[PDB]
Formats: C-alpha cells, sequence, structure tokens
C-alpha cells in the first residue's frame, strides 16, 4: 500500500552545484521522511516531518513536500554529501519505503587502466581455468566492458565486481573475470577483452593469444 | 543506548532461525519495534512491528507466514525470528525504534546457502611479461572456491599503501569468490619481495603466498 518512488536512481554531481531528487507516491500523504545510507552500514535518521532535519544533518539540505509528490534538495554540495537515500511514509497502514536514489560526485573523466592475468600454474591442476580483466580507477561509471573469445563477443560466463568511490582515488575500479576447462578452452584462441568508456569512444583494449 | 544485535547469521535452506535485539534495562516496554529487510542491493522491506508492554505483534501481510514476532519483557530483548527460507531469503535484518525519529541499529547480515567451511583455492597474477605497456605493471591474488565468508587479503602483509583495489565477494554456485589487485612501478616487483597474505577466519589459514613472473 501507498509505493513511493526516487526520481533519479544514480546521480552525478560535481561540488558546488545545487541538487534535487524526489519521492513521488501512490497518495495522499502526511509527513515524508528521508533516510541516508552510506554502502555497509544501515542508514542514518535523515529528514523527517517533511522537512525537519535531524540533528547532525548540515543545513544544506532541504525538506521540500507536496501532498503526493516530495523533493529533497541539496544547495550546495560537500563530498560528505556522497551516498544514497530513500524517502518513508509513516502513514500507510503497511508503512513503505522508497526506490533509492543513488549520489557520487562528477569527476574529471579519467579514463581506466585495464591488467589481464592469464590463468595460474595450479588452477592448471585443477581444469576450471579462468581470466581476469582488472580496469582501475576511472570515471565517469559508463563502461561497456565486454570480452571476445577469438572474436566472438561472449556473452555467458562472467563474473563482475565493482568497488564504488574510491573514497581516496574517488573513482571506481572492477575485476570481471571469466572460466572453462583446460578443454573449451585449449578450443578457441584471441583470448581477449575489452571495454568502452565515456571518454575514448574509441574503445581500448589489452588482448592475449599466447601459443 | 543505540541498539544492538548479533554477530552475522548462516542457513540452511527449509530451515529456521533466532535472531536478538537487546535494549536498556529501562525505556524498554514502551517502544514500537520494527525489523526491516534488506537484501543486497536492494531496497527496504517493513516486516511488521511488536509492542513489547502487550506484545502486539503486526506482520506485513507478504510476511505473515515466513516471519513471527516477540519479546521477553525481562532479558530486555526483543527476538523476532524466521523460518523456511531461500538462498533469496537471504538478507540483513535491522530492529529499531522513535517517534518522529529513528536511530537505528547496526543491523545482521543473514545468508540461505548449502556447503560448510571451505578453505580457498588461492591463485595469483603476474602480465603477460609488460603486456600492459606502463611503466608501473599490475598485480593480484584470486580467491577462488570458498564459501564462509569473510576472506581478507593482505599484500606482503598490511605492508601495501595505495593502488590497492580490493574488490567485493562475488557469491555463486554457493560459493563466495573474490580477487583483489595491487599496483607497482617496474622498479618493484620486477625483483622484490612480494607475497600476499591471503587469510580465513573460518579454516584459520594464512595462505601468505609470494609472486614472480615466468608462470
Amino acid at each position: 500500500q501507498i509505493v513511493l518512488t526516487q526520481s533519479p536512481a544514480i546521480m552525478s554531481a560535481s561540488p558546488g552545484e545545487k541538487v534535487t531528487m524526489t519521492c513521488s507516491a501512490s497518495s495522499s500523504v502526511s509527513y515524508m521522511h528521508w533516510y541516508q545510507q552510506k554502502s555497509g552500514t544501515s542508514p542514518k535518521r535523515w529528514i523527517y516531518d517533511t522537512s525537519k532535519l535531524a540533528s547532525g544533518v548540515p543545513a544544506r539540505f532541504s525538506g521540500s513536500g507536496s501532498g503526493t509528490s516530495y523533493s529533497l534538495t541539496i544547495s550546495s554540495m560537500e563530498a560528505e554529501d556522497a551516498a544514497t537515500y530513500y524517502c518513508q511514509q509513516w502513514s500507510s497502514n503497511p508503512p513503505t519505503f522508497g526506490g533509492g536514489t543513488k549520489l557520487e560526485l562528477k569527476r574529471a573523466d579519467a579514463a581506466p587502466t585495464v591488467s589481464i592475468f592469464p590463468p595460474s600454474s595450479e588452477q592448471l591442476t585443477s581444469g576450471g581455468a579462468s581470466v581476469v580483466c582488472f580496469l582501475n580507477n576511472f570515471y565517469p561509471k559508463d563502461i561497456n566492458v565486454k570480452w571476445k573469445i577469438d572474436g566472438s563477443e561472449r556473452q555467458n560466463g562472467v563474473l563482475n565486481s565493482w568497488t564504488d568511490q574510491d573514497s581516496k582515488d574517488s573513482t571506481y575500479s572492477m575485476s570481471s573475470t571469466l572460466t572453462l576447462t583446460k578443454d573449451e578452452y585449449e578450443r578457441h584462441n584471441s583470448y581477449t577483452c575489452e571495454a568502452t568508456h565515456k571518454t575514448s569512444t574509441s574503445p581500448i583494449v589489452k588482448s592475449f593469444n599466447r601459443n | 543506548v543505540q541498539l544492538q544485535q548479533p554477530g552475522a547469521e548462516l542457513v540452511k535452506p527449509g530451515a529456521s532461525v533466532k535472531l536478538s535485539c537487546k535494549a536498556s534495562g529501562y525505556t524498554f516496554t514502551s517502544y514500537w519495534m520494527h525489523w526491516v529487510k534488506q537484501r543486497p542491493g536492494q531496497g527496504l522491506e517493513w516486516i511488521g512491528m511488536i509492542h513489547p508492554h502487550s506484545g502486539s505483534t503486526n506482520y506485513n501481510e507478504k510476511f505473515k507466514s515466513k516471519a513471527t514476532l516477540t519479546v521477553d519483557k525481562s532479558s530486555s530483548t526483543a527476538y523476532m525470528q524466521l523460518s523456511s527460507l531461500t538462498s533469496e531469503d537471504s538478507a540483513v535484518y535491522y530492529c529499531a525504534r522513535g517517534a518522529d525519529v529513528a536511530y537505528w541499529g547496526q543491523g545482521t547480515l543473514v545468508t540461505v546457502s548449502a556447503a560448510k567451511t571451505t578453505p580457498p583455492s588461492v591463485y595469483p597474477l603476474a602480465p603477460g611479461s609488460a603486456a600492459q605497456t606502463n611503466s608501473m605493471v599490475t598485480l593480484g591474488c584470486l580467491v577462488k572456491g570458498y564459501f564462509p565468508e569473510p576472506v581478507t587479503v593482505t599484500w606482503n602483509s598490511g605492508s601495501l599503501s595505495s593502488g590497492v583495489h580490493t574488490f567485493p565477494a562475488v557469491l555463486q554456485s554457493d560459493l563466495y569468490t573474490l580477487s583483489s589487485s595491487v599496483t607497482v612501478p617496474s622498479s618493484t616487483w620486477p625483483s622484490e619481495t612480494v607475497t600476499c597474505n591471503v587469510a580465513h577466519p573460518a579454516s584459520s589459514t594464512k595462505v601468505d603466498k609470494k609472486i614472480v613472473p615466468r608462470d
């Protein structure tokens, strides 16, 4: 009952700039609430009663909230403000939580260094053999990571992982993998991988053919 | 005082489980307590609530069966619990209080899977001899074939400062797997001691496993 929804799912924004996201309901709703998770650890008491701020909230914030569609608005942006946010709803008989907006800093478009590492000694004494692309510290988020065994654009078998907003490096990194046996890898050759970034829509890649 | 709930929790599917939530020897039987589902990368699901004076429960429809709530007026604790669960029930749950307010608990992770305590398959990572043309070449420890989180990595121990990007576990086939990477100058590793202290507090292995090229 009463489903709530976040405006931009994700959102990149540089410091300074003003920004605003939105909740938008299935109903007329009294107060409205917002919480702010920062990945891994449970959300904090953030915005309540439509515009009342929990102490320790910086004032950069402002709760707009119109009967049925409500905004959340940041004036100037800081680093701290980097996080992810939701909207509560006291006033349905079963209380519901919003979509989840995610924030991140606009950074100077950076390309990614792409390291690839053929299967280790041991793995071969174990058959089911595997190969890693290691694409590091790059921005923005857009990334058509793809592999290509013998130029064949391999769909399945892939395992992606991705850290976010390197607290220090302020950018991402994403170790994808790939697997078979000894067999059907002896199989194809040209065991290579390519990603595609926002900057360098002229595609960059690290390849492999050994033997 | 801010809420408390225990370590981490793990399950065999189609089974039950008792999850705690302790509070102060006062403020206790007065405060409306809820529970919330979050499944890594999930939004938020309100399960029922329960009152400590009365002990009145109120499950959210789409859980009424699976879940049940209760309390112990004495122990200043409120045990919600759940039975017969899926690799999909597998999530993190927290209780909380507060009028307009909130002040949550540190949450609790729960894992619905089928194997048990696997020590990991620990392979290292060296390039096709400067096949990655850079003045500083990249390096990695792969930690495949495991199931009891969490796994910890340190490179030549906690010797290594930066460019030490470590990845999150990608569970699959009921088996956790994750891959870390370091980067260093074509001055460094070529001819220097670089172990990686891969480790496990389940199996208790310090599989401290060194790295050089040549395959």
